[PDB]
C-alpha cells in the first residue's frame, strides 16, 4: 500500500461513536486507541482519490501539541481517516452538555491553546474549514487538540474533476461568505478566524449563538446577508474587555476586516498576563 | 372523538386507539429491525416490530448532542403526540430515549412519503393533488385548532400516504425544544420556508400555507420549483441552500404552468404563494376555494392510484 496507508484488517474497528458533517466516527485499536472516521464519500473517482492522497501527504506532516495527531488513512474496506483517540470530551461537550464550570483563567487558556494550534495550521498554509467546539478536544482535561482540519477533497461528492460544495452539519460557526458559497472559494484564513470568533463566544457566554432563534433557514439567510450576528450582550460580566473587543473583530461580516491568528494569539497572550 | 369524521374514519381512529392500548412502555430491546424506510438530514427511520404488542411501527431515531435537561424536556413535549389523533395526522405510539438517541415510534405508512411517490410518479395528477390539499389543510387545521400547534415543516417528504388511501401529516413542531435542537445540528439542501419567516417575521400558520403551495407546485410539475424552470425545460411536460433562500426572499414566487392545469388549481396555489403573509390566504379561506370545493366533490380512487403508482396490489 501507499505511504501512511493502513492495510485492510489492521485496524480493529470497535464501537460506533456518531456521525458528523462528512463521516461516521468509530472507536478503534491500531497500535493503541484510535478514532476511525468512515468518510461519507464511499465511491471516489481516481481523480478524487489522487487529490485525497495529496492532501493526506500534507495533513500527516502537521504535527503540533495543539493539533490532533493524523495517524493515517484506509481505502479498504472503505475510505477512512485514522486519528488519535481523545480521552475525555470535546469543548462542545464541556460547555453545552456537561456544563463544566471553568474559571476565566482557564477559559482564556483554552482560547490561547486553540489560537496556538490555529496559528500553526495557517503557518503551514492549511485552512481548517471546519473549526467548531466539536473539533476542539480537551485531551486528558489539560491540552487542547484541534481536529478535523483540511480534508477539503472529501467534504463533497465529485463529478469527475469538479466538486459541488454544499453546507453540511452545523452552521453556527460558518462565516457569512461561507454561508453564501458565492465567491471563488469562500474558505480562507479569515473564515477560520470567524469560526474562532464563534468559539470565543461559546467560552465567554457559555451559549451557542442565536439562542433565541429556532428557525435554521432564517439563520442561514440573515447571517449570509449580513442582517444577523451573535448577540455580544450575552457575554458574561467577568469577561475581560479586551476579549470582547477581540471577539468582535473576529466576527466582522467582511472577511477583509478580520485579524489574522499571529495578532489574535498575541492579544490572548497579553490578556492572559494582564489578568487577576 | 368529537370531530367531523365519516363512519369509516371514526372506525379506523378507534382501531388505532385499540392497538395503542396494547403498547405499554417502549424499550429498545422490545424492538426488532425489519428494514430501513429512509433517512433525512438529521434522522433515520426503520420499520420495526414491537414484540410485546406484535405491532409494526415506524421508528425514527434522532441523535442529538444536547444537555440532559433539554433532552428530558424534548421527551416531555413529545408526549403531547399521544393526544394528536386525526385521520390526517400520522398516529403515534411513544417517544423515549436510549443509547444516546431519541426514538419516536409512529404508525407505519406503507405508501411512503409523497416525496417518494413523486419520484415514482414523475408528476402527480391535479385530481390527486386536490385530495392531498384537503388532507393537508384539514391536518393543519386540526393541529392549530385542537393543539395550537404550527407545523413549520410542510413538504412532500412529511406528507405520508398508505394503501388504504389515507393522507396524513407528520414531523410537525409539537416540541419547540426539538426544533431548536435540530436547528443547531444539521442543514438541508432545499427549503420550503416562507419568505417572511426567513426574515424573522412570525405570521402563525401562514408560513405553513406557503410551504403547502410550494409542495403542490413541486408535485404537479415533478420538480422542486426554486428556481423556476427555464423555458424549454418546462415544455418537457444545482443552487446552494443560501441562494435558494435568497431567491425565495427577493424573487417572485413560483407558479404553475399555464394551460396544462385548470384555472382553479392555478388560482389556488397563487393564493398560497403570495409573498405577503397577510394577503396570503388562510386555512378557512382555502377550505372554501373553488379548487377545494371541486376536489371535495370529485370521486378519485386515490388508494387505487397510489398502489398502481408504487407497484403494490390494490
Ligand atoms: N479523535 C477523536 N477522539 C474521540 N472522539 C472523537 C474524535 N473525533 C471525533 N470524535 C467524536 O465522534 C463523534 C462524531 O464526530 P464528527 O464526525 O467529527 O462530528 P462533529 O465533530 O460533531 N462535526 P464535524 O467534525 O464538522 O463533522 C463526536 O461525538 C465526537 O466527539
Ligand atoms: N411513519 C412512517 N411510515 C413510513 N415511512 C416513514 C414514516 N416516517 C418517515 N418515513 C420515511 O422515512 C423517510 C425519512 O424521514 P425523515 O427523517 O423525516 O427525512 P425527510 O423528511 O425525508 N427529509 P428531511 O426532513 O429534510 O431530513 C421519509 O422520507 C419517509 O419516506
Ligand atoms: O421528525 C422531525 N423532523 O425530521 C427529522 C429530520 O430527519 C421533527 C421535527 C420537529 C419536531 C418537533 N416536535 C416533533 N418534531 C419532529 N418529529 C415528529 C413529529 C411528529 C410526529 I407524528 C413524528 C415525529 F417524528
Ligand atoms: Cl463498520
Ligand atoms: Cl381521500
Ligand atoms: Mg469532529
Ligand atoms: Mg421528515
Amino acid at each position: 500500500s501507499d505511504d501512511w496507508e493502513i492495510p485492510d484488517g489492521q485496524i480493529t474497528v470497535g464501537q460506533r461513536i456518531g456521525s458528523g458533517s462528512f463521516g461516521t466516527v468509530y472507536k478503534g485499536k491500531w497500535h493503541g486507541d484510535v478514532a476511525v472516521k468512515m468518510l461519507n464519500v464511499t465511491a471516489p473517482t481516481p481523480q478524487q482519490l489522487q487529490a485525497f492522497k495529496n492532501e493526506v501527504g500534507v495533513l500527516r506532516k502537521t504535527r503540533h501539541v495543539n493539533i490532533l495527531l493524523f495517524m493515517g488513512y484506509s481505502t479498504k474496506p472503505q475510505l477512512a481517516i485514522v486519528t488519535q483517540w481523545c480521552e475525555g470530551s470535546s469543548l462542545y461537550h464541556h460547555l453545552h452538555i456537561i456544563e463544566t464550570k471553568f474559571e476565566m483563567i482557564k477559559l482564556i487558556d483554552i482560547a490561547r491553546q486553540t489560537a496556538q494550534g490555529m496559528d500553526y495550521l495557517h503557518a503551514k498554509s492549511i485552512i481548517h474549514r471546519d473549526l467548531k467546539s466539536n473539533n476542539i478536544f480537551l485531551h486528558e482535561d489539560l491540552t487542547v487538540k484541534i481536529g478535523d482540519f483540511g480534508l477539503a477533497t472529501v467534504k463533497s461528492r465529485w463529478s469527475g474533476s469538479h466538486q459541488f460544495e454544499q453546507l453540511s452539519g452545523s452552521i453556527l460557526w460558518m462565516a457569512p461568505e461561507v454561508i453564501r458559497m458565492q465567491d471563488k472559494n469562500p474558505y480562507s484564513f479569515q473564515s477560520d478566524v470567524y469560526a474562532f470568533g464563534i468559539v470565543l463566544y461559546e467560552l465567554m457566554t457559555g451559549q451557542l449563538p442565536y439562542s433565541n432563534i429556532n428557525n435554521r433557514d432564517q439563520i442561514i439567510f440573515m447571517v449570509g446577508r449580513g442582517y444577523l450576528s451573535p448577540d455580544l450582550s450575552k457575554v458574561r460580566s467577568n469577561c475581560p474587555k479586551a476579549m470582547k473587543r477581540l471577539m468582535a473583530e473576529c466576527l466582522k461580516k467582511k472577511r477583509d476586516e478580520r485579524p489574522l491568528f499571529p495578532q489574535i494569539l498575541a492579544s490572548i497572550e497579553l490578556l492572559a498576563r494582564s489578568l487577576p | 372523538e368529537e370531530l367531523e369524521l365519516d363512519e369509516q374514519q371514526r372506525k379506523r381512529l378507534e382501531a388505532f386507539l385499540t392497538q395503542k392500548q396494547k403498547v405499554g412502555e417502549l424499550k429498545d430491546d422490545d424492538f426488532e429491525k425489519i428494514s430501513e424506510l429512509g433517512a433525512g438530514n438529521g434522522g433515520v427511520v426503520f420499520k420495526v416490530s414491537h414484540k410485546p404488542s406484535g405491532l409494526v411501527m415506524a421508528r425514527k431515531l434522532i441523535h442529538l448532542e444536547i444537555k440532559p435537561a433539554i433532552r428530558n424536556q424534548i421527551i416531555r413535549e413529545l408526549q403531547v403526540l399521544h393526544e394528536c389523533n386525526s385521520p390526517y395526522i400520522v398516529g403515534f405510539y411513544g417517544a423515549f430515549y436510549s443509547d444516546g438517541e431519541i426514538s419516536i415510534c409512529m404508525e407505519h405508512m406503507d405508501g411512503g412519503s409523497l416525496d417518494q411517490v413523486l419520484k415514482k410518479a414523475g408528476r402527480i395528477p391535479e385530481q390527486i393533488l386536490g385530495k392531498v390539499s384537503i388532507a393537508v389543510i384539514k391536518g393543519l387545521t386540526y393541529l392549530r385548532e385542537k393543539h395550537k400547534i404550527m407545523h413549520r415543516d410542510v413538504k412532500p417528504s412529511n406528507i405520508l400516504v398508505n394503501s388504504r388511501g389515507e393522507i396524513k401529516l407528520c414531523d410537525f413542531g409539537v416540541s419547540g425544544q426539538l426544533i431548536d435542537a435540530m436547528a443547531n445540528a444539521f442543514v438541508g439542501t432545499r427549503s420550503y420556508m416562507s419568505p417572511e419567516r426567513l426574515q424573522g417575521t412570525h405570521y402563525s400558520v401562514q408560513s405553513d400555507i406557503w410551504s403547502m403551495g410550494l409542495s403542490l407546485v413541486e408535485m404537479a410539475v415533478g420538480r422542486y420549483p426554486i428556481p423556476p424552470p427555464d423555458a424549454k425545460e418546462l415544455e418537457l411536460m444545482p443552487m446552494a441552500i443560501f441562494e435558494l433562500l435568497d431567491y425565495i426572499v427577493n424573487e417572485p414566487p413560483p407558479k404553475l404552468p399555464s394551460g396544462v392545469f385548470s384555472l382553479e388549481f392555478q388560482d389556488f396555489v397563487n393564493k398560497c404563494l403570495i409573498k405577503n403573509p397577510a394577503e396570503r390566504a388562510d386555512l378557512k379561506q382555502l377550505m372554501v376555494h373553488a379548487f377545494i370545493k371541486r376536489s371535495d366533490a370529485e370521486e378519485v380512487d386515490f388508494a387505487g392510484w397510489l398502489c398502481s403508482t408504487i407497484g403494490l396490489n390494490q
